[PDB]
């Protein structure tokens, strides 16, 4: 996955 | 109603991760997926109908750039390995490369006032503290979930802002890392992006289609920003000391006055396609701005009346 921002 | 477009005033024809300009706003510098750092010069892009001159091969995917502040020709990557490097554009060698983060790192920025300084911020859920004459980190600062971004603030080397996926901006002085100065909740997801448009007054955006401006002086909340599409991902942020730019997955480039929550104007950054902006850059304090989307297209706007 690119620039996909993490969700925790 | 200063503004109420931006112009197209050249255009570069995958995801670009950064885009940023040097120290003199002479240069400029892209990075992303590509596992390329390219440079090219503002002004020959503005006058002509294009070439890097320059351009270095990574070993891995980018995600942020930083030129110094005080040295023109070098700027700083982190990776998704987790690396963070200071290249010279000039010779094309890696200067440091710094190692101690175990995952993806996702932001790093040099200082403006102490220029030898560089922070870094990684999935591995620590921010890095270094200094180019030294290979080991000055400080590590351990948190709880994964860091999105860091920056410092622009009137002293003592202050970092780090957005975080667990939602808050932490507002750290270095000089005592125990605890952070203040955090910031406000935010429903992840914060992607912190950005100073001066030494008081930070801004953020999110995975929740926001963005928002803080008073880190007084610690208090200011203002949220909302009418772009940000639910996933880093599609760019860029502020100066009036404006606030970032991206959105509807493939436009949006544009907030600091005083006013919905957009000043926006931009159809075309070519379909489900493309994203992802990266934008402010040519200082002027109009002028750089962009970038998914499939690593540049284009320099305009705002105009």
């Amino acid at each position: 996955y690119l620039q996909i921002v993490p969700e925790i | 109603t200063r503004y109420s477009r931006l112009r197209v005033i050249a255009e570069i024809r995958n995801i670009v991760s950064s885009i940023e300009f040097d120290r003199d706003d002479e240069l400029f510098a892209t990075a992303g997926v590509s596992r390329c750092i390219k440079v090219f010069d503002f002004s020959s892009v503005v006058n002509e109908p294009q070439c890097p001159i320059v351009e270095m091969s990574t070993r891995s995917k980018l995600s942020c750039l930083s030129w110094n502040k005080h040295e023109k020709n070098h700027i700083a990557s982190s990776d998704y390995e987790g690396i963070v490097t200071v290249w010279d554009v000039t010779t094309r060698q890696s200067l440091m490369e710094y190692e101690e983060h175990e995952k993806r790192a996702w932001s790093v920025d040099f200082s403006r006032t102490e220029p030898s300084m560089l922070v870094s911020g990684s999935d591995d859920c620590k921010v890095k503290v270094w200094c180019t004459r030294q290979e080991a980190s000055v400080i590590n600062i351990d948190m709880k979930a994964n860091i999105c971004c860091v920056k410092y603030n622009p009137g002293s080397s003592n202050y970092i802002a780090v957005g975080s996926a667990d939602h808050h901006i932490h507002y750290y002085d270095l000089r005592n890392i125990s605890q952070p100065l203040h955090v910031f909740s406000g935010h429903k997801k992840a914060v992607s992006y912190v950005k100073f448009l001066s030494n008081n007054e930070l801004a953020s955006a999110s995975t929740d289609s926001t963005l928002r401006l803080w008073d880190v002086k007084d610690n208090l909340p200011v203002r949220t920003f909302r009418g772009h599409t940000n639910e996933k991902n880093f599609v760019g942020l860029t502020v100066n000391s009036e404006y606030l730019a970032c991206g959105s997955e509807t493939n436009e480039v949006y544009v907030y006055h600091k005083e006013i929550t919905r957009p000043v104007t926006s931009h159809r950054f075309g070519s379909a396609g489900s493309y994203f902006i992802s990266a934008v850059c402010w040519k200082s304090d002027s109009p002028t701005m750089l962009t970038a989307n998914s499939q690593g297209t540049i284009k320099v706007l305009v705002l105009a009346a």
